[PDB]
């Protein structure tokens, strides 16, 4: 219900790129966000935890920030490994939402 | 069964050989069967002390006994708990079957877990007294009221809307079962011991003010002790 | 003359009861016109006089085992009486015995001369 | 827990009478119907009265003659007892404390509080 | 009304030492009997009741005894913090009539 | 580490119904505030929200699809369950139980089952 | 609750302060309990007046009453009405309570309205009389019939085949219900006021 | 209704005009109710006789009374019956019925008929015993008891599990009506007349032992009288 949206929606990459993307809900999320990466034939394993905490497992290459209605997903030094889709989710009302999704394409 | 006297301004035994006049039984309303509430005898009112005064057993079949008028009780229970599989626990209470007419904190439990036996049955074989009916056995729904009955021969809203604290269980029948307290659709507070209804009515100072109030899609479950709230503590 | 239960005992009872002595309107006699479920109980608090209540405490205790044994013994299922044969049997043990005036029966009042 | 709340002692004029009251900590007050004791010159406990916390309705010693005037406020937590021509001879420590008939329950009054004359 | 007696009006003890007090009421009341006790400048605190048993947090040292128009306490190996003031109680009904009273002194 | 299973109904016609569940053999889910829940992903599409369950006995449901979407569990052995009423292929996605994987603060849920997959004909 | 002692050729009440052995409770059997038909007391038999002696109320859950037999009932009544939504109205009688074994005009009632209450009571407090077991509530399908009890110290087909008039009502547990009299599978005559089960039944003529 | 006093070693009718009080009623524990076995009547336990005893009739309902303790009753009966079109017959036992306590051989039915009428009754208004509960009609699951009661003023694992013998019933409530025991699987024998529980038992002597044991996909179902087994007589 509540919109959510995500940008940029596809980044082109090289190896030690800084990757940016950002999250933004219609709504105060209030910091109640998650970040997901995904890879065909694979779910879609959580990056980002209350706004920022990598989650455990996490490459330290991921960072993440934000309050209110916005929030952004990093890659320090990215390598061709980070190529994938990327989500984020609103936790802090539902219904659940999610954002419109990003990919990376490496070139 | 022996029946208490009042005589000399103290309680004999009715079971003695002499029948003596000094007593007068001039009508059927000197006769009484008062229920008593087991809570006026200095027992346990946490509820995990509760489960562990009921039997939890499968078993010859329930009675429940016609008594007196008696003493309001300040804490009861409500059940709605079911088997792990969904399945009904514990017979529904019969008909005309109500709570007692006066407990101050009726507790409610919901939940599931294995809730073993069929009528539970009380460990001291204290009685469970609903409305003028004393139990045997635990009926789903209406109010428990455990207590005791004696017999002896004779020579405003609050009334019933006083009621508290209602809560989910984890398990049921056993040691390892848990209950969490229930507020503002947030589920807290193991009530561990030594926590009276009222201990855990100020405890809706919390309510959307003094810590918890979840800012996200639903309750986080904070631990009974902010060292009592445990507050941020959920996991 | 019996001792009082030996677990702590509430003298307090505040209670409830279904007696109401008299009726000052005859609607609340018709069951069409009579108070909600609930409004047939009445209340107050019992004192304990003469040591009363700590007494009744221990033979309701003493009276679990003897009235459950009894239970156990019933076939009714939901055993509405009770005392209703206790009176009779108040009667049974007061009556058809020898009793001129020897016996220990009948209340005998003193002789007129 | 319930602390009977009151006022230090105080002098007073002949003749008279102080209504003396006791605010309970807590909750556990309302179904106690507290007891009332007295020390008179730190002498041993006469027992004064008692009033339902639920109805207000009192019992006193008879021994204590011109009894007191004995009310219960539940929503303040409080309860009351009025002392009557007063001399000299009355100063005494007024309690409000709970003598329970068992050990169930129980509430004290630690105040010290004694009214006095002259 | 129950009448009721303590003896004896005082009792000097060394520290450690046992002691006993005593007490009487004019009619067997089956048991409904209470002790207490106080320092100067402080209100009474119940120690007993129901003639034979001790009110928790009372120590070990106290002992309740006897019933209806007998009864006694006892306290074994007495400590400076028990010296004080003693008072029993009648239960039976009311009023509720207190024993003439006893205290303790030390050696 | 918890080994969630998906299981389901087979292809159906349009206009059908299908019955879906998970379980997770790794763990009890006795612990109170547990909670599941389902997503799916058509065509490639990003987490569009289905259901949430809890062990605490709550239910959620995305209102869009709700009204011909129910909830069922079976804890005796760990399983999860959702049907739905008039399936047709606008139902036709990839599918995913999922539980709390930072378990209790902000949801996070976050932890994924095998992943099931629907089609109709 | 006062008894009455036939005795002197009058009824006494038993609440006197000696028990008199000028009579003798010989036996249990000299205990009763009769029912009296309320309609004896000169109570309209209008069947809008039996509405009007219902009280249709929501309440304290029913009860009934074992008592003595009694005398006969011209006027009973059975129901079968249902709730607009067709929903239940008054609770199906018990298994044991069947109606009374004489009326000799048992009427009926059927069709749906609002039905108020769940216990109904009768405004009088008369009790239903449903062979041995009085009543504080109506009962569906089965013969209600009014009365009260009586208790007192005591010292061929057509009983039963009698019996007519059973009708339709529109609405129901209101005084602003239609009763209307059902012949040959047709709905007329409303029943209001001042007709005899006997009234009604001459006007089959018109059939 | 008459009751027995025990005098001068002989039960005495009570329904005369004169109580004579060398019997005294103490107490209400003097008084009895006691079932009897119609068995100890010399009455025949044969099965068929059973249905020969019961009326097959629709009537006026059903009523059971509470009833003492008493003699162990040899043989009882259990039954399944049904109607031609697979419908109940006889009304299921209310709650709380069980077989009677002490029935040594209860001899259960299945199978149907005819089954005519809804309440059976007792040709001889005997009443079934069913636990604690004496009853005017049969009632459909636990043990029968046939038996009557008498009215009294009073001045080992085997004792519950004994019981044997199950057959199958073609047609019912009619003396057309045919039984057949049943063991291991394999219905067999009429059951003639004169047969006790233990002649049927000393029938199991064939069972995996001698003859019979059908050889094929079932039962092949003997005709009673090798002779009385009837070994190969099933048509
Ligand atoms: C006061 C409040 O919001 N309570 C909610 C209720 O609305 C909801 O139906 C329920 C679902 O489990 O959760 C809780
Ligand atoms: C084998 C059998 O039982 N048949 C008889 C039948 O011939 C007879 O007409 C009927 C009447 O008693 O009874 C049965
Ligand atoms: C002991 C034995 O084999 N008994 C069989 C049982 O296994 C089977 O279920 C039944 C089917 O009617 O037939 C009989």
């Amino acid at each position: 219900d509540i919109v959510m949206t995500q940008s940029p929606l596809s980044l082109s990459t090289s190896v030690g790129d800084r990757v940016s993307l950002t999250c933004k809900a219609s709504q105060n999320v209030g910091t109640a966000v998650a970040w997901y990466q995904q890879k065909p034939g694979q779910s879609p394993k959580l990056l980002i935890y209350s706004a920022s905490n990598r989650y455990t497992g996490v490459p330290d290459r991921f960072t993440g920030s934000g309050s209110g209605t916005d929030f952004t997903l990093t890659i320090s030094n990215m390598q061709s490994e980070d190529l994938a889709d990327y989500f984020c989710q609103q936790y802090s009302s539902y219904p659940l939402t999610f954002g419109a999704g990003t990919k990376l394409e490496l070139r | 069964i022996p029946l208490g006297v009042i005589h000399n301004s103290t309680l004999q035994v009715s079971d003695v050989d002499k029948l003596v006049c000094r007593d007068k039984l001039s009508s059927t309303n000197q006769l009484r069967s008062v229920g008593l509430n087991l809570e006026g005898n200095g027992v346990a009112t946490d509820v995990p002390s509760a489960t562990k005064r009921w039997g939890f057993r499968s078993g010859v079949p329930p009675k429940v006994v016609n008594y007196e008028a008696g003493e309001w009780a300040e804490n009861c229970y409500n059940l709605e708990i079911k088997k792990p599989d969904g399945s009904e626990c514990l017979p529904a209470a019969p008909d005309g079957i109500r709570g007692f007419p006066r407990c101050r904190y009726v507790h409610k439990v919901s939940g599931t877990g294995p809730c073993a036996g069929d009528f539970a049955f009380h460990k001291e074989g204290a009685f469970f007294l609903y409305d003028r009916l004393a139990s045997t056995v635990i009926y789903r729904g209406t109010t428990f009221a455990e207590g005791v009955v004696a017999f002896l021969i004779l020579p405003p809203s609050s009334g019933y809307y006083s009621t508290t604290i209602r809560y989910q269980a984890t398990g049921f029948g056993t040691n390892e079962t848990e209950y969490l307290f229930e507020v503002d659709n947030l589920t807290y507070v193991q009530l561990e011991s030594r926590f009276t209804p009222q201990f855990l009515l100020q405890l809706n100072e919390t309510i959307y003010t003094s810590g918890k109030r979840s800012n996200t899609t639903g309750k986080l479950i904070w631990k009974v002790n902010r060292k009592i709230r445990s507050e941020e503590l959920s996991f | 003359a019996i001792v009082n239960a030996q677990p702590k005992c509430n003298p307090n009872l505040h209670y409830w009861t279904t007696q109401d002595e008299g009726a000052a309107i005859g609607l609340a006699w018709i069951p069409y016109f009579g108070p909600a479920a609930e409004g047939i109980y009445t209340e107050g608090l019992m004192h304990n006089q003469d040591g009363l209540i700590c007494g009744l405490r221990q033979l309701a205790n003493e009276t679990t085992q003897a009235l459950q044994l009894f239970l156990r013994a019933t076939t009714e299922l939901r055993t509405f009486s009770i005392l209703n044969r206790k009176a009779i049997d108040f009667l049974l043990q007061r009556w058809g015995g020898t009793c001129h005036i020897l016996g220990p029966d009948c209340c005998i009042e003193p002789h007129d001369w | 827990e319930v602390q009977l709340q009151e006022s230090g002692p105080e002098l007073e004029m002949p003749g008279a009478s102080v209504k003396i009251s006791c605010k309970a900590s807590g909750s556990s007050f309302t179904g106690f119907s507290m007891n009332w004791v007295k020390q008179s010159n730190g002498k041993s406990l006469e027992w004064i009265g008692n009033i339902d916390t639920y109805y207000g309705g009192t019992t006193y010693n008879q021994k204590f003659k011109g009894k007191a005037t004995l009310t219960v406020d539940k929503s303040s937590s409080t309860a009351y007892m009025q002392l009557k021509s007063l001399t000299s001879e009355d100063s005494a420590v007024y309690y409000c404390a709970r003598s329970a008939y068992y050990g169930s329950t129980f509430a004290y009054w630690g105040q010290g509080t004694l009214v006095t004359v002259s | 009304d129950i009448q009721m007696t303590q003896s004896p009006a005082s009792l000097s003890a060394s520290v450690g030492e046992t002691v006993t007090i005593t007490c009487r009421a004019s009619e067997n009341i089956y048991s409904y009997l209470a002790w207490y006790q106080q320092k100067q400048g402080k209100s009474p605190q119940l120690l007993v009741y129901n003639a034979k048993t001790l009110i928790e947090g009372v120590p070990s040292r106290f002992s309740g005894s006897g019933s209806g128009t007998q009864f006694s306490l006892k306290i074994n190996s007495l400590q400076p913090e028990d010296f004080g003031s003693y008072f029993c109680q009648h239960h039976f009904g009311t009023p509720f009539t207190f024993g003439s009273g006893t205290e303790l002194e030390i050696k | 580490d918890v080994k969630l299973l998906e299981s389901g109904g087979g292809l159906v016609q349009p206009g059908g119904s299908l019955k879906l569940s998970c379980a997770a053999s790794g763990f009890s889910l006795s612990t109170s505030g547990v909670g599941v829940g389902w997503f799916r992903q058509p065509s490639g599409k990003g987490l569009e929200w289905l259901a949430l369950i809890w062990w605490d006995d709550d239910k959620y449901y995305n209102p869009s699809l709700k009204s011909q979407l129910s909830i069922s569990k079976d804890f005796s052995r760990n399983q999860v369950f959702l049907k739905i009423s008039n399936v047709d292929i606008a139902d036709t996605a990839t599918y995913y139980c999922a539980r709390r994987d930072p378990f209790g603060y902000d949801n996070a849920m976050g932890y994924w089952g095998q992943g099931t997959s629907v089609t109709v004909s």
